[PDB]
């Protein structure tokens, strides 16, 4: 359940980039 | 979100003896998304073969692999919602027939089953087909009416309540969101012009309403130009009453933004443009002529007074109780709306009554940017400052509502996007300031009121009426990954 947290954090980082 | 499930099949049958690796792989497949075209009968048949164990979730997909797959598949990336969806549907039909050859029964809870999943999915595909056909037929291809709009939104809400139990699937959610975005974008502009006309309106009020209608909706309404041309010549002794000399036209504040809408009426044709940047006589934005020549309720259609009131450049001697009472009335009327989630028909009615107020999304944004452009410190009376803060309230909640309506959908993805939307709108709307605390609370209340998507705990209990202690785990995990909140705890 750690790699899924990695992917969620990466998606949040991409969302911050988009913002 | 893309994940190549073929390499996932490679991983699955490379390490089929380990349950943990298969569970991890199916987990990132669930959080990931798969193209429909990449899915064939052989593909997910090899998916089944690569994990022939049936521990808890492996068995769960043995009974309900179709529903699990459609809960995470993506179709929008390949620009073929209906086509890829139906291709996926017939290959899943092949899957269901293969399983029926293996054996067929309505095992577990009858609410969800592979055959039931296929039936629901094909019903959804049909509804998508009528949605596309009605959009194509009532838009006249690629470019009264009110009862027709009411009827069509009635069949759309019927299809919605048919598909209401199926919201927690990524493919279904994105299809529904796309359909609703299309329908809302279509309906926001296709509103008629019956309610603008009234007896107390003057010539300036009606012509300004008509400019707003033209700049807001011109797709298939081609009779406007002739009516405007006739109305210009009918009111020959009227436009000269509230117009100033061209020498002192552009110098007065607020008229610079009004020049675009003004030249449209001066030239005599909305199709004309002020490309040369020429100078034309300017309607007097001063309230001394405004109150005498137009009704106060139509002020938001008039950009000059909005700009001047936000800029606080209006003389204190000038009377402004007209828009004061008008804005108080509209604010009280719109705040008193119930907190309950308005129905799609009710949402459309409230959107069209908002449009009747002249609040256009582009106009709202372009005239709300100046509110932060305007200086914070200025010399003013009490009531003008109250009007400016109420203007901030109304305009900014309208802007947030519209920018959230364009992505509105009764699905988890709308909330997932709207949390970040609210964060960005907090960072931009308020910045580091504090005097926007109460307006921010009101805006949050409005956005959580009109756009509230609600999932019932009893709805999930029906979702898991026959599900045993095993299937709760991954269903709850998917719900948490989608919504992002620990929205219940299962303690039977």
């Amino acid at each position: 359940g750690d790699l899924e947290l990695q992917e969620t954090l990466a998606t949040e980082y991409f969302a911050l980039l988009h913002g | 979100r893309t994940v190549d499930f073929k390499k996932l099949i490679e991983q699955l049958r490379a390490r089929a003896t380990d349950k943990a690796e298969a569970l991890n792989t199916v987990s990132q497949l669930e959080i990931g998304a798969v193209d429909a075209q990449d899915v064939t009968a052989s593909a997910v048949r090899a998916f089944v073969g690569a994990l022939p164990s049936s521990g808890y979730h492996f068995g769960f997909v043995r009974q309900n692999v179709v529903f699990y797959l459609l809960s995470h598949a993506t179709v929008q990336t390949a620009r073929d919602p209906l086509y890829a969806a139906e291709q996926l549907h017939e290959q899943l039909d092949r899957f269901l027939r293969h399983q029926h050859d293996g054996g067929g029964d309505e095992d577990r809870l009858p609410f969800y089953h592979n055959g039931a999943t296929l039936t629901a999915f094909q019903k959804l595909l049909q509804t998508l087909r009528e949605i596309q056909t009605v959009i194509a037929e009532q838009s006249g291809g690629t470019a009264g009416q009110q009862p027709l709009v009411r009827r069509v939104i009635t069949q759309l809400e019927t299809a919605a309540t048919e598909a209401r139990p199926y919201v927690n699937c990524r493919a279904v959610a994105e299809l529904l969101d796309l359909t609703y975005q299309r329908l809302i974008y279509w309906a926001c502009t296709l509103m008629p012009y019956v309610l603008f006309r009234r007896d107390t309106d003057t010539e300036l009020d009606t012509v300004l309403l008509m400019h707003f209608f033209y700049t807001h909706y011109r797709s298939v309404n081609g009779d406007l130009a002739v009516e405007f041309q006739n109305y210009v010549k009918n009111s020959v002794r009227h436009m000269s009453s509230f117009v100033s000399s061209d020498i002192d036209g552009d110098q007065k504040p607020g008229a610079e933004h009004m020049r675009d809408v003004s030249y449209k009426l001066f030239v005599g044709n909305l199709q004309a443009r002020d490309a040369s940047g020429l100078m034309f006589p300017i309607i007097s934005t001063r309230i001394s002529t405004v109150n005498l020549y137009l009704s106060p309720e139509r002020m938001f259609f008039h950009p000059g007074l909005i700009s001047r009131l936000l800029s606080e450049e209006v003389s204190p001697r000038a009377n402004l109780d007209a828009y004061a009472r008008v804005c108080d009335r509209v604010l009280e009327d719109h705040l008193h709306t119930p907190r309950r989630v308005q129905r799609l028909l009710d949402l459309t009615q409230m959107v069209m009554r908002l449009v009747e107020l002249g609040f256009n999304h582009d106009t709202c944004a372009a005239y709300a940017q100046m509110a932060l452009i305007q200086p914070a410190s200025q010399k003013s009376s009490l009531f003008v400052s109250e009007i400016r803060e109420k203007l901030i309230q109304i305009i900014y909640n309208f802007y947030t509502f519209f920018m959230c309506l364009y992505v509105y959908s009764p699905t988890f993805l709308f909330d997932h996007r709207r949390r970040l939307i609210l964060e960005q709108h907090r960072s931009t709307l308020i910045g580091s300031k504090e005097e926007l605390q109460h307006v921010w609370s009101n805006v949050t209340l409005n956005v959580n009121t009109h756009f509230a998507v609600q999932y019932t705990e009893e709805d999930f209990e029906a979702h898991t009426k026959g599900a045993t202690e095993a299937e709760r785990e991954y269903l709850y995990r998917d719900l948490h990954s989608k919504w992002g909140v620990h929205l219940f705890t299962l303690r039977p």
